[PDB]
């Protein structure tokens, strides 16, 4: 048993983290009190779930997590929430004033005054670990804290934990739910600074999640709560192998090994199915074939892009529920001769498959319906570079006029960092094109 | 939890200041005695942004009332909510400024400015995390214009890392015929361009035309104008005092609205446009709110938006309505008139929605635009300025207070530069 | 009020389409870099498909199919026909072709040895001129190495159908419109780009009776426009010729094969380029070029992704594009096409 | 079309299917960046106070 520590930064990180740990408790049968009746070994043990939960003598299971926000308003809800007894106050860290949607303010100005505090709080969790694997870091691209402080934290983590793995869960900005015109700036800046420090990052476009909620959950105007409960399902599907008994993706290092051939190109595309509304009176349960096929539909992806016009470097299929290998292999056979699936020449056309018999756990009173089988596909395709293209184009439009730049320079950041970050993104697009494009 | 300190200076500043406080006090369920009788718990969630507390649960407005004469501040005490204000926060002189910028900024005002900052300092010390200041004043007079900008400069010197926001009433020959107002306004704008992060251009020219042409008021009063000003100030501060995601604090607002430091002068807008004491029988739909708030006749700046381009826009819808329909309507406006929005600032229109509506309305919409068309306003002021200054007319009223002609030339040059900067981004 | 942008000023076809949309008074042209559009008349190269379909409140449509270049590149088309099981060697309407780099060199040489034991071929690339016809492989290989980019070696149809009087070669251009639903519409009006100089089996170097390009016929020919105006014969005349000379019809002897080939090519790549469930929609106009031998067998020569149109046919075709490819998605306030059902 | 590494347990199982074969900066440097940014802030504010003093 090797421990995993989750770090939630900024509003998006915290609120998404709330949803995840709520789902984890339900999945493992852990109460809001922290008590877990099915845990026969009191005050310790090295089970699979212990990778995410530590134990006390009173039989309390507390998440190996730290919450960090430069403003107190969001984490205050966690301090007074239904899961207040779950975390001990040390894990919840807040400042007085936030980064004001300004990367430079979160990274340089404010970030400098709380970084040592956060690291010391993280060091206390590490000391409780007999064999730490690394970290899972949740944050937005667009926020000043999610972007600026996170990149500072990742740099410090590589220094204090040079051997540990670090995975990202990143929220890609979407106008339909965005709160700042400079999010493209913040996204490029944090991606540039974090790139060499992250081993595998799962991007989630709010646009994709928003439309899925509208389209499949029939929600007219999706809220963060709507978005986050869906996001938590995807995150749960991905972390399930670390929290349960299995042989696929048992440790953080496996994610890089199975999904990331090239270090810089560490952004796997997540696709999830099925998403069914709980408001629908009854529902025809989808087969293994149907949910698998849906993994190659752009409308089910966490990032809208066209994998047909890119190449695959790796593909992992994560099933939860009533699934046997036989039906999966048959589903893949049908799909392979039906859809356009091209791998890079230096890679085998294959799928790594993991099955967890336990069906997806849903939040009681939520909008997602209970299904007997679900799947999350993790595919490293060059098609996700479309998201980099879009983001970089919006960057160029504003930066050409130097719009809003004075806000960053005012925080101590040099203008030269903009072009440096942008040129790094420019090389990143080229890398993707080299791998996935021909004549 | 992040406190704002409010300052009102001069006759206009105190009149619109008081009218602002009684309106928001109402919206937050606060009576003239300073006690909370509100039913909703939303009214109290962020009420610390504008109010302080005390034993017996007394909510005291974090406001400082300033003037070089006692007259207008006497009116504030007498009529409600005159007694909600902290008595020691009344700072006033006796001499007056005589509609003279120089007197407010250099002579008369200089003598009173220190006692004002002492009160500002005491308020700032009570704040867990001060975010900035908001000033209400006019630019045409002497105290609000001259002493107001002196205060802004001295406040910035002591709080250089805080946001400075102002509600600045621009002078109009239709409302006031005092001949030196263009001098006072031009001197003030010079100051604002340098020392504020956000300035709402509340134009008496536009306020008059709305009352005359739309509200059909043959002889509008200042009460009528302040009715429009009050509704606007409530609308533009909605995202600051209620639970929200967009522009929740002064700095985030400035970061979304101000792409270049000098271009921080906003055109406010509102719908529906109503008159005081006049009950509207039919509430507007989401489509109607959206069309009206973008209508040139609903702007408080007296500039034609069609004559320029929007750099950034903030929209606030209040009342119980469909978020879906609001999103649709705000989308079609941009898609219908995409040419008027600069293309080098993607998604430059942000929308917020608050469930709690203003008094007397089931729903309304407030518009905040950073448009290059605002150049027309400064261009109007500049012409009135040069007509007199090219002959040095009435200048002795200022040189008598120690000012030199060069200070006028510099102010004029800066405002003209501001106009040209707006023009260059209008042709980008 | 619908909105569109133009990113290809050189497109004569979509210049006319742009004119018609404005004439409706229900369309508005925006700056070419304004993202809030309904319709994009995109560029020919490196069209940013990745930025489409990400504008909330807008249904976006573009006049190109991402990936359709697989069909509109000479090297790409050859590889497509061979590898695609839907086509494969079960394709009897595509001349024997090989891709050669300055690779199927050995396979082409092996084919060249068998033909020698009618052995005339033609070398050409996607990048007027730039073409060489020869009976000797060494001449062709030297040219491919002489040139820079990749070329395609294809069997030259030695026995083409010849128009009389004149004894002259020719090719057929068919315009095909594929809409967002992947309906395949064949424009009823096609055109025959004819050669003016009589076909000569002996001399290949005098490329004017062998190449039927409109530019070459007006720059290397002295008989330009003598037989037909602008060396362009349309279906009504050609149909009458086939009836008088061969007692057959255009529909029966040729058009059936053309419709078959068109349907085959486009159905093959459908799963790769279809936008049915995409966040943005596509349509595109194609230019198919065919050859006909003396036995009235139709051959596919190539497919053009950015085709022009015949002068007389611009008004009708461009209007049809608006009716079927644009107004079908953005409705306003008998058909000239033949729907190739599938 | 080959299945490999089939692992089974009570919670579920995993395997791999092949359809076809193939054809950091130090703490020192970080401090130097953060303090260099802070100095640029201090300089910018110092100028503002100097300008306001004039
Ligand atoms: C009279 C008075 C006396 C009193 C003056 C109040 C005030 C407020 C302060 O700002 C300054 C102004 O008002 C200054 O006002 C000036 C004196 C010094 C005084 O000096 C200062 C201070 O005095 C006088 C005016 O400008 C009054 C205006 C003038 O239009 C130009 C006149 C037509 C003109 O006579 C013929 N061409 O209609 C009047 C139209 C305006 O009436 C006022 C009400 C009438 C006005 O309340 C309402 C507003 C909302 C309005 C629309
Ligand atoms: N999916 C999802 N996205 C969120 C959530 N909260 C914020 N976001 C997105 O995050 C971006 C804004 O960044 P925030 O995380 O809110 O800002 P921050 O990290 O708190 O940093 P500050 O600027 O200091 O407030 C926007 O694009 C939002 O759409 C959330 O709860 N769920
Ligand atoms: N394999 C072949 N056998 C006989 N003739 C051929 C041939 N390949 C090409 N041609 C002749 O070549 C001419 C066309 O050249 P080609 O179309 O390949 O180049 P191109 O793409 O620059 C012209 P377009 O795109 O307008 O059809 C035809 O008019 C035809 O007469
Ligand atoms: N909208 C509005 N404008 C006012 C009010 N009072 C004065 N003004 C305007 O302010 C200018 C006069 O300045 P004033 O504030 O009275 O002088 P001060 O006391 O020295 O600051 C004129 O242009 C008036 O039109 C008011 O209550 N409402
Ligand atoms: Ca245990
Ligand atoms: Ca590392
Ligand atoms: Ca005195
Ligand atoms: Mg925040
Ligand atoms: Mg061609």
């Amino acid at each position: 048993m090797r421990e995993c520590i989750s770090i939630h930064v900024g509003q998006a990180g915290v609120q998404i983290g709330n949803a995840c740990w709520e789902l984890y408790c339900l999945e493992h049968g852990i109460q809001p009190d922290g008590q877990m009746p099915s845990d026969k070994t009191i005050g310790g043990g090295d089970d699979s779930f212990n990778t995410f939960f530590s134990e006390t003598g009173a039989g309390k299971h507390v998440p190996r997590a730290v919450f960090v926000d430069l403003e107190p308003t969001v984490i205050d809800e966690v301090r007074t929430g239904t899961y207040r007894q779950l975390f001990h106050p040390e894990q919840l860290i807040t400042g007085k004033e936030d980064a004001a949607n300004n990367y430079a303010r979160g990274h340089y100005t404010i970030g400098k005054e709380i970084i040592d505090l956060v690291l010391d709080r993280i060091r206390k969790l590490a000391d409780q670990c007999t064999g730490l694997q690394g970290f899972l870091v949740f944050h937005s691209f667009g926020g000043g804290t999610g972007s600026g402080f996170t990149s500072l934290l990742m740099e410090r983590l590589s220094v204090d934990y040079g051997k540990k793995s670090k995975l990202e869960f990143s929220i890609y900005p979407a106008p339909q739910v965005s709160t700042a015109v400079v999010e493209p700036y913040n996204s490029i800046l944090t991606t540039h600074t974090t790139l060499e420090h992250s081993d595998c990052a799962f991007m989630v476009d709010n646009e994709a999640i928003y439309d899925i909620c509208r389209r499949n959950l029939d929600i007219e105007r999706p809220t963060y709560t709507n978005l986050n409960r869906l996001i938590s399902q995807i995150v749960s599907s991905i972390t399930a192998s670390l929290r349960f008994d299995g042989a696929l993706n048992v440790d953080l290092t496996e994610f890089q090994t199975n999904l990331v051939p090239y270090p810089r190109i560490h952004f796997p595309l997540a696709t999830y199915a099925p998403v069914i509304s709980a408001e629908k009176a009854y529902h025809e349960q989808l087969s293994v074939a149907e949910i698998t096929n849906a993994c190659f539909e752009p409308a089910n992806q966490m990032v809208k892009c066209d994998p047909r016009h890119g190449k695959y470097m790796a593909c992992c299929l994560l099933y939860r529920g009533d699934v046997v290998p036989k039906d999966v292999n048959a589903a893949i056979a049908t799909i392979k001769t039906k859809r356009s699936i091209q791998f890079v020449d230096w890679c085998p056309t294959g799928f790594k498959v993991g099955i967890n018999y336990q069906p997806p756990t849903v939040v009681p009173g939520g909008d997602l319906a209970k299904v007997q089988r679900a799947v999350c596909m993790l595919s490293n395709t060059t098609a996700i570079a479309e998201a980099w293209a879009r983001l970089d184009h919006k960057f160029d439009l504003m930066y050409a006029k130097r719009a809003f730049v004075h806000w960053y320079v005012g925080e101590g950041m040099e203008e030269g960092e903009f072009s440096e970050a942008r040129e790094d993104m420019a090389a990143l697009e080229k890398d993707y094109e080299e791998v996935g494009v021909d004549s | 939890m992040r406190e704002i300190v409010h300052i009102q200076a001069g006759q206009c500043g105190n009149q619109i200041g008081a009218k602002f406080w009684e309106v928001i006090s109402d919206e937050h369920g606060i009576d003239p005695t300073g006690s909370y009788h509100g039913d909703s718990d939303l009214q109290l969630e962020r009420i610390n942004v504008y109010y302080n507390e005390a034993t017996g649960n007394k909510y005291v407005p974090r406001a400082i009332l300033v003037d070089l004469e006692p007259g207008t501040m006497d009116s504030v005490r007498s009529g409600p909510f005159g007694q909600i204000f902290r008595p020691d926060n009344f700072v006033f002189g006796q001499s007056g400024a005589g509609n003279n910028w120089a007197k407010g900024h250099y002579t008369e005002g200089a003598e009173l400015v220190d006692s004002v900052l002492d009160v500002v300092r005491k308020e700032s010390e009570s704040c867990d995390c001060l975010q900035g200041f908001q000033l209400t004043h006019s630019l045409g007079g002497g105290t609000g214009s001259g002493m107001g900008t002196l205060l802004i400069s001295k406040i910035r010197e002591e709080y250089p890392d805080r946001i400075m926001n102002t509600f600045s009433v621009m002078p109009s020959p239709k409302v006031s015929d005092t001949v030196v107002e263009p001098y006072n306004a031009t001197l003030s704008v010079h100051q604002l361009v340098e020392n504020t992060d956000e300035t709402y251009c509340i134009d008496n020219e536009a306020l008059y035309d709305i009352c005359f042409r739309t509200l059909k008021l043959t002889t509008p009063t200042y009460g009528d104008l302040n009715h429009l000003v009050s509704a606007t100030m409530s609308g533009v501060t909605t995202c600051l005092r209620f639970p929200g995601q967009l522009n929740a604090d002064l700095r985030k607002l400035a970061v979304n609205m101000v792409p270049f430091p000098r271009l921080h002068f906003f055109m406010p807008g509102f719908a529906p446009l109503t008159s005081r004491g006049s009950q509207q029988y039919r509430a507007l739909t989401v489509p109607e709110l959206t069309q009206q708030m973008f209508d040139s006749k609903n702007m408080m700046a007296a500039c034609d938006p069609r004559h320029g381009r929007y750099l950034t826009v903030a929209a606030i819808f209040r009342g119980r309505m469909s978020m879906k329909e609001v999103d649709e309507q705000m989308l079609n406006v941009q898609n219908k008139n995409s040419s008027y929005f600069v293309e080098w600032i993607p998604n430059n229109v942000k929308t917020a929605v608050c469930d709690i509506p203003p008094r007397g309305l089931k729903m309304s919409a407030t518009f905040i635009g950073n448009s290059t068309a605002i150049q027309e306003l400064f261009k109007r002021i500049s012409e009135q300025f040069t007509a007199m200054f090219r002959r040095k007319a009435f200048l002795h009223w200022y040189t008598g207070e120690g000012m030199d002609e060069m200070e006028f030339t510099e102010a004029e040059s800066n405002m003209n530069d501001l106009v040209s900067e707006y023009q260059q981004y209008q042709d980008a | 009020m619908y909105t569109f942008v133009v990113r290809d000023e050189n497109s004569s076809v979509y210049a006319e389409v742009s004119r018609l949309l404005l004439a409706t008074g229900q369309w508005k042209r925006l700056r070419k870099d304004n993202p809030r559009f309904n319709l994009m008349l995109g560029e020919r190269n490196r069209l940013p498909f990745g930025r489409l379909g990400h504008e909330p409140g807008l249904v976006q449509l573009v006049n190109y199919y991402r990936g359709a270049d697989k069909l509109c590149r000479k090297a790409s088309l050859v590889k497509l026909i061979k590898t695609s099981p839907e086509l494969s060697e079960s394709c009897t309407w595509f001349p024997e072709s090989y891709v050669i780099y300055p690779d199927e060199r050995e396979v082409f040489l092996a084919a060249y040895n068998r033909r020698r034991e009618g052995n005339v071929w033609i070398a050409k690339s996607s990048a007027g001129e730039g073409i060489l016809i020869s009976s000797e492989a060494s001449e062709l290989l030297d040219f491919i190495d002489e040139q820079g980019q990749v070329h395609v070696i294809q069997k030259y149809l030695e026995k083409p159908l010849l128009l009389e009087p004149g004894h002259r070669k020719f090719d057929i251009r068919s315009w095909v419109l594929v809409d967002h639903l992947y309906n395949i519409y064949l424009y009823r009006e096609g055109v025959l780009r004819t050669s003016s100089e009589p076909y000569n089996s002996a001399n290949f170097q005098d490329k004017t009776c062998h190449l039927t390009n409109h530019c070459i016929q007006k720059e290397y020919s002295k008989n330009y426009g003598r037989y037909e105006e602008g060396n362009e014969m349309f279906f009504e005349e050609f149909n009458q010729y086939l009836m008088d000379a061969l007692n057959t019809t255009l529909e029966n002897s040729i058009l059936l094969q053309i419709k078959h080939i068109i349907r085959s090519c486009l159905m093959c790549i459908e799963p790769a380029i279809s936008t049915k469930h995409l966040h943005y929609q596509s349509f595109q106009l194609f230019g198919f070029d065919f050859m006909v031998d003396e036995e009235l067998k139709v051959w596919l020569i190539e497919v053009n992704g950015a085709p022009a149109c015949a002068q007389k046919l611009y008004a009708e075709l461009c209007q049809g594009i608006v009716d079927v490819a644009i107004s079908s998605v953005f409705p306003l306030a008998t058909s000239i096409f033949i729907k190739l059902h599938h | 079309m080959e299945v490999i590494e089939l692992n089974k347990c009570t919670s579920g199982q995993s395997f791999e299917v092949i359809l076809k074969p193939p054809s950091d900066p130090s703490l020192e440097e970080i401090q130097k960046k953060l303090e260099a940014a802070e100095e640029r802030r201090k300089y910018q504010e110092a100028e503002l106070l100097k300008h306001l003093a004039e």
